[PDB]
């Protein structure tokens, strides 16, 4: 049915268990053009995930829920079966194909868990299209509140903290931090934002655009210049991708390093994360569970001295591009959630609130 | 369409040959527009080089002047930077502070004067109290008053700015002067010791010089005629 | 004569325009040859007149490029050599040949620096070790490429964001077979949990044990201090400078911001402030050990090498 | 089902094998369990009985009119299509792996995705996949004109001269809806290409994509490319 | 203004009485004297009452106790639909809550003095009744220890603490307030009384506390903080200016990082500093 993608390049000895694919090849070379095993919306989601077009975690979860809406809308019921078991038996190859396209983010895992909890809690007294419209209404109501209302609450809690004349440091590309800065600039705060970026995504330029289309004075620099700009920086605002059970912040790879330099410069860090990006899964390093992007992404254009062009001919050469890392809970001060300003030590306890217990 | 012209066209001496032959070719784009439309006569295929890691431009407007000056102050034409002093002159050497603030010798800043971004101060330019200077180049030997703002402005040598003056996106040439209670608008040009009297705000389109018909007007101790 | 000022001005605008030559040991040899050409093409009666002369041209050569300290400390070392010879001859005419043979001794000292560090390099590397370096330096890559002759270990060469010069170090160490791992600059604390020790180079050692180096290494020193891993600064003794850190704010060398944000970014380049410092400051408390050609020294010992190689009356130059 | 393949026949099996067999075999290799085939009626309205003599799993052969075009062929099968349209032709033998154009149709969610293989001057963006312009001097009074908005949004456009259309398209539902709502189009190769290329030069818009292959080439209706068809089928049909 | 007069009459009649419990008694008396059948009309009156109590008294515990009392009023208004029974419900529940609060200090003493070793050294800050209650329960539990109290310069109350401990006949010494790092190596435990606990686990106290906390951090000493449950504040001060400036007025309040605090000793028990955020998120302001 669905084969597995071949591992590209020479893997790191410390990252031998984690998969490392390539973007130049995809899994649909040995698949049907009218997609029979996987849904067409699911293969469209996998193609727009594997090529790097949708890389933000909120955008990934939103496109995943839209593809799930297209799956449920194009779903029929077979004889001698129930929806609550056939749907969970059919969605698991879809999620496994999505995992084989790209390692899933934590928001996608919690969306899968919430969808499983929702589609197993439907009654057999309901009809087919009645339950389908109920599940579609539950999906877009859920994404509506726990994206837009959570982002508005986090921005309102961040407006009463950002002062006038402040210097804010951001890193990476995210919807929530850029929305916070846009609403703070339009609501009355006068500040300037320092953008920190890292190779090879160069995605912070995106939110740099999101700082100049709103009229905020911005400053663009990279992670070696963070040590130079952090004496000037008063506050650091970060976009968390996943929060773990011990209070750790699983995020983009230049965050724990950036938080350590910010603590060394006595600048408090402020991560922004919602409850649906939490995890009961816990890790303490960036080695047991991490995403490995392409080894061919690290080469550069400095004249015509591309040294990492024929890197595979060297047998004793290893190439590694980490995506996510883990911050220790000793470094991060604030977690600004829609329930308020909590520390990292309150990350699983809110989960006890978010498990209806 | 992604090619900014730097006008650093390196040539063979056949360019001078074709300019000796064709008397109608007045400038460079005339030469290339006459060379490209006539190919089987005077063949001479022009080639091209594209630079992506180095800077190159020229100036022909106030817009090109302002953009190239803002790129020079923001060090886009490194190694050619004002604090490096590539022209060995003691009246032009500067020190590079944070946020691209270039400070010359004997400036004598006052209390409350804040320099935030892209400010260059020449030799002997005195600055008063409670000033606000940003994105601007100040010449040597100037005199600045009190409670002033100066954004995207180009003050040359010998100028004298009084107190309360608000200057946006303008250009002041040599030995200029401006009194109090003046506020300047974007794209204003002041040229070679034009004095602007009090309670006289200039519009957006404003070029005032000593020559009447070339500029918009000619000023005096009073700005009204 | 005139050819002396020809060569001096060529050296001055060579330092003003770009990096000529590329590495620093050739530049130190050029500086010592230029200084012996200055002392062999002039006339003086007292040593103090040549001292004032050398102070003036040292002021000129460091006013050409204030960020590069090798010419300035070489001028200061020649000044202390002249001061020592005048002190040992004062307690007259044979001074010039004494400074000539002292400069020849300094040249033999300076040509055999990297191979002396390589000879003492085996005292810091054990089998199956995880090494992380930053930037590109021929001393550290020569260190590792000859230390891999009898030991087998791992080197993680992290690139620096302004100019990814660690790719050259990676392809130079991978030819020797040291199992080189290539990473970015943002994953250092992501990989500091497994790196056993940090072996880096530098650009300039300061007087208090602090050092300027390729940018992003203060972050590496902070992460290695957080994980308590020792830092090995494989640095020669012509990168030793008496210039204190807080001195007229002339620390960092800023370059063009094209390598950070390209010119094809759009109209958003007007309302943005992009800085690119290629050097960074590391305090001595984040450094464990320096490795010079005379051996290993503490950061609590840089003042003794300072007083042994430089004079406090020549700090202003 | 994601696609419904439509094979056009407008002036046919003159060669070493049947000309209808290669597109259908290509379709039936990778999926395409049901194929809608349009029969020819301009030259002779009797090839459909020659079309139902193959050994495929399932074919849909319909009768057609003599004076008809490709746009009229898509407007004729409008109440029997419910998904995206993947257009083919008879004289098109291609060794190109089909999944590139479908990957470009799915990955960017394009409105039309087409395949070419090395008259008609085309301009495609520097990425090499998204086209921006295409024109010929059959309908051009002036030499060549380029819109200003596509130069402001895309500063470098690579032009190609020797590219020929292999007639392998990927239409969406609203494209065929606008084609049925606008009956002035007769040849879809000159209608759906140029009007959508003009409408893409508008933010929220449509995407047109193209794949320039370098493995094989298609054929022509005349006898200009009829000599290389046997040489292609003698060395390319052994693997298929 | 009868509210400030009743607050000063409740606070000045007993020197063993805190400001926060007097503010809660004043708020309960104002709610009993309001008799306004309105939810928002009572909420605005309570907010003006806490505005007067914060304009008069600049203590953090007064505004903290008023916010807890306002959250209790909001919970009792959201529970009962009709207001007529809800007024008596608020009155009885507030009287029972004040009865539970008035016995809190003894509970702290018997549940806190167990930690102090015999023959040890105590380091303590300025005057509060809670550390006196803990220490008198410790000497009632037959324990001997040497006490070093900070002189606490802005109001010389640590000398009053030392006088109250010499009347208790225990070895106490007024140590110089610039010498809390001098006697840190001999102080095996540092127990301190706080006047306000912020959400993450840090505390709001008198100005000489936080530096002592970092003296407890570099010298590895367990920095114990003792405070009740009505001092829980729904704030997050990041730096030292990020506390509200109305509680400062020479600063009067220092924010102490939660990493420098070993334990808390509240009415819920001996807690990690992460427990305050748990109580503040199930309390919901």
């Amino acid at each position: 049915q669905v084969p597995t993608r071949k591992d590209y390049g020479s893997k790191v000895s410390l990252f031998s268990h984690l998969p490392q694919y390539s973007r130049q090849n995809s899994l649909t070379q040995f698949m049907s053009i009218p997609s029979s095993v996987i849904h067409p919306a699911m293969v469209r989601l996998g193609l727009q995930y594997s090529q790097g077009l949708v890389s933000g975690s909120n955008a990934r979860c939103i496109a995943l829920l839209r593809a799930l809406q297209q799956v449920i809308q194009d779903y029929t019921t077979p004889p001698n079966e129930e929806l609550s078991r056939d749907l969970v038996n059919k969605l698991k190859p879809y999620m496994s194909f999505l995992t084989q396209c790209r390692p899933l983010s934590a928001s996608m895992h919690n969306a899968i868990k919430f969808l499983n909890k929702e589609i197993t809690s439907v009654g057999s007294s309901k009809r087919e299209e009645e339950a389908k419209s109920e599940l579609r209404a539950a999906i877009d109501r859920y994404v509506q509140e726990k994206i837009v209302l959570a982002a508005q609450a986090i921005s309102r809690f961040a407006y009463q903290k950002i002062s006038n004349g402040d210097v804010i440091l951001v890193y990476g590309c995210s919807s929530l931090v850029s929305r916070i800065l846009q609403e703070a600039w339009t609501e009355g705060r006068r500040f300037r934002v320092v953008v920190v970026d890292s190779r090879p995504w160069l995605e912070g330029r995106h939110t740099l655009r999101s700082l100049v289309h709103a009229g905020v004075p911005a400053s663009y620099l990279l992670i070696p210049a963070a040590s130079y700009v952090l004496p000037e920086v008063s506050k650091v605002l970060l976009g968390a991708h996943a929060l773990l059970a011990n209070g750790s912040v699983m995020s983009r790879v230049g965050t724990a390093q950036l938080a350590l330099v910010a603590r060394a410069h006595n600048v408090p860090v402020l991560v922004c994360c919602e409850t649906y990006k939490f995890c009961e899964r816990v890790q303490t390093d960036a080695f047991v569970s991490n995403e490995l992007d392409d080894p061919d992404d690290l080469q550069c254009k400095r004249g015509e001295h591309v040294a990492l062009a024929n890197w595979q001919n060297h047998a004793s050469l290893r190439l590694l591009n980490l995506v996510y890392d883990v911050t220790p809970p000793e470094l991060v001060d604030l977690v600004i959630t829609e329930l308020g300003m909590i520390p990292c030590s309150s990350v699983p306890v809110v989960l006890r609130v978010k498990s209806s217990d | 369409y992604d090619l900014l012209d730097c006008h650093i066209s390196i040539c063979s001496p056949q360019v001078a040959q074709l300019f000796t032959d064709n008397f109608d070719y007045q400038t460079r784009d005339d030469f290339v527009r006459g060379l490209l439309v006539n190919e089987e006569i005077l063949g001479n295929q022009i080639h091209m080089h594209v630079t992506a890691k180095e800077y190159g431009a020229r100036v022909s407007n106030l817009h090109m002047y302002s953009a190239v000056c803002a790129d020079v102050i923001r060090r886009w034409v490194y190694p050619l930077t004002p604090e490096a002093n590539f022209t060995d002159s003691t009246t032009q050497s500067c020190t590079h502070s944070r946020h691209n603030i270039y400070r010359g010798p004997e400036v004598s800043l006052g209390h409350g004067s804040i320099l935030e971004e892209n400010v260059l101060l020449g030799s002997g330019t005195v600055i008063g109290s409670n000033c606000f200077i940003t994105n601007s180049v100040i010449g040597p030997g100037c005199h600045i008053g009190d409670n002033v703002v100066l954004d995207q402005t180009y003050l040359w040598q010998g100028v004298r700015v009084a107190a309360g003056a608000q200057i946006h996106q303008s250009l002041l040439c040599d030995n200029a002067e401006v009194k109090e209670r003046v506020t300047l608008k974007p794209r204003s040009v002041l040229t070679s010791q034009v004095v602007v009297g009090p309670n006289i705000t200039l519009p957006e389109g404003s070029v005032i010089s000593l020559h009447p018909p070339d500029a918009e007007e000619d000023e005096d101790d009073g700005e009204f005629s | 004569g005139s050819e002396l000022s020809e060569r001096i001005e060529s050296f001055v605008e060579t330092l003003k325009r770009g990096g000529g030559p590329r590495s620093s040991e050739e530049m130190a040899r050029e500086t010592l040859g230029l200084l012996r050409q200055i002392i062999t093409d002039h006339r003086w009666s007292n040593a103090g007149e040549l001292m004032e002369l050398i102070r003036r041209e040292g002021r000129r050569m460091t006013a050409a490029q204030p960020s590069e300290t090798t010419v300035g400390n070489m001028v200061r070392r020649v000044l202390k050599i002249i001061r020592e010879e005048y002190g040992r001859l004062h307690g007259y005419a044979q001074l010039q040949s004494n400074i000539i043979e002292a400069i020849n001794e300094l040249l033999v000292e300076l040509e055999g620096t990297m191979e002396n560090i390589a000879a003492q390099a085996l005292e810091h590397i054990h089998s199956n070790e995880v090494i992380m370096t930053i930037g590109f330096s021929r001393t550290v890559e020569a260190f590792l490429k000859e230390a891999a002759r009898k030991r087998k270990f791992h080197v993680i060469v992290a690139e620096c964001a302004p100019f990814c010069q660690g790719h050259e170090m990676a392809v130079n160490l991978s030819k020797a077979g040291i199992e080189t791992t290539v990473m970015t600059d943002a994953a250092i604390f992501a990989v500091m949990s497994r790196v056993n020790k940090v072996i880096i180079g530098t650009k300039t050692i300061l007087a208090n044990g602090a050092l300027r180096a390729v940018t992003g290494t203060h972050t590496l020193a902070l992460a290695a201090k957080h994980h308590s891993t020792p830092l090995i600064v494989c640095a020669p003794m012509f990168k030793l400078s008496p210039q204190f850190p807080n001195e007229e704010d002339s620390f960092h060398k800023f370059v063009a911001p094209e390598e950070v944000l390209p010119f094809t970014e759009g109209d958003i380049l007007e309302k943005v402030s992009v800085h690119c410092p290629v050097f960074d400051y590391v305090p001595p408390e984040l450094i464990t050990l320096f490795i010079s050609n005379i051996g290993g020294n503490a950061p609590s010992y840089i003042y003794r090498l300072m007083s042994e190689l430089y004079h406090p009356d020549d700090h202003v130059l | 089902m994601e696609f419904q393949a439509v094979v056009m026949a407008v002036g046919l099996p003159v060669g070493n094998k049947p000309l209808i067999w290669y597109p259908l075999n290509l379709l039936e290799r990778v999926g395409f369990e049901e194929v809608i085939v349009v029969t020819t009626r301009d030259v002779q309205k009797a090839l459909c009985a020659e079309f139902k003599m193959k050994m495929k799993p399932d074919i849909v052969c319909i009768p057609d009119d003599a004076d008809m075009g490709t746009a009229d062929s898509l407007r004729y099968i409008y109440p029997k299509l419910k998904t995206d349209v993947l257009v083919l032709s008879c004289d098109l033998i291609t060794d190109v792996a089909l999944h590139e154009v479908v990957d470009l149709f799915r990955a960017y969610d394009a409105s039309l995705a087409m395949l070419m293989r090395k008259r008609d001057f085309i301009g495609v963006d520097s990425t090499g996949k998204r086209l921006l312009f295409m024109a010929n001097e059959a309908d051009l009074d002036e030499e060549l004109v380029i819109k200003g908005s596509i130069l402001q949004k895309h500063p470098r456009i690579r032009f190609h001269t020797g590219l020929v259309d292999a007639h392998l398209y990927c239409l969406k539902k609203y494209i065929v809806d606008f084609l049925m709502e606008n009956g002035s189009i007769t040849s879809i190769r000159s209608e759906l290409i140029p009007y959508l290329v003009r409408k893409q030069f508008s933010l929220k818009s449509l995407d047109i994509y193209s794949f320039i292959k370098e493995a094989n080439t298609l054929n022509l209706a005349p006898y200009d490319a009829c000599w290389n068809a046997c040489r292609g089928d003698r060395w390319e049909d052994l693997s298929r | 203004k009868e509210l400030i007069e009743y607050f000063k009459s409740q606070m000045k009649e007993d020197p063993d009485m805190a400001s926060a419990v007097a503010a809660i008694r004043t708020l309960l008396e104002f709610l009993k004297r309001d008799k306004g059948e309105t939810i928002q009309g009572l909420r605005a009156n309570l907010t003006s009452a806490i505005e007067t109590l914060c304009g008069v008294d600049s203590s953090v515990a007064v505004s903290s106790g008023g916010e807890l009392f306002l959250r209790f009023i909001s919970l009792a208004s959201l529970e009962y639909s009709d207001y007529s029974k809800c007024k008596k419900i608020m009155i009885e529940r507030g009287e029972l809550f004040l009865r539970r609060i008035s016995l809190s200090r003894n509970k702290i003493a018997d549940l806190c003095h167990t930690f102090i070793k015999d023959g040890a050294t105590i380091l303590t800050h300025a005057y509060s009744r809670v550390v006196l209650r803990v220490l008198e329960a410790a000497v009632a539990a037959k324990k001997r220890f040497s006490v070093y109290v900070t002189e606490s310069q802005p109001d010389l109350s640590g000398k009053k603490m030392a006088k109250a401990l010499c009347h208790l006949n225990v070895p106490v010494t007024v140590v110089l307030d610039a010498a809390v790092g001098y006697i840190m190596e001999k102080a095996d435990l540092v127990i301190v009384g706080a006047e306000g606990v912020v959400e993450n686990g840090g505390i709001i106290n008198k100005i000489g506390t936080n530096q002592m906390a970092v003296c407890a951090k570099a010298q590895n000493k367990p920095f114990y903080v003792v405070a009740e449950s009505f001092k829980f504040v729904r704030l997050f001060p990041l730096n030292q200016q990020d506390v509200p400036d109305k509680f400062k007025y020479h600063p009067w309040v220092d924010y102490t990082a939660p990493s420098l605090i070993t334990l808390l000793f509240t009415d819920l028990g001996v807690l990690t500093p992460s427990a305050v955020s748990d109580e503040l998120i199930k309390l919901y302001l």
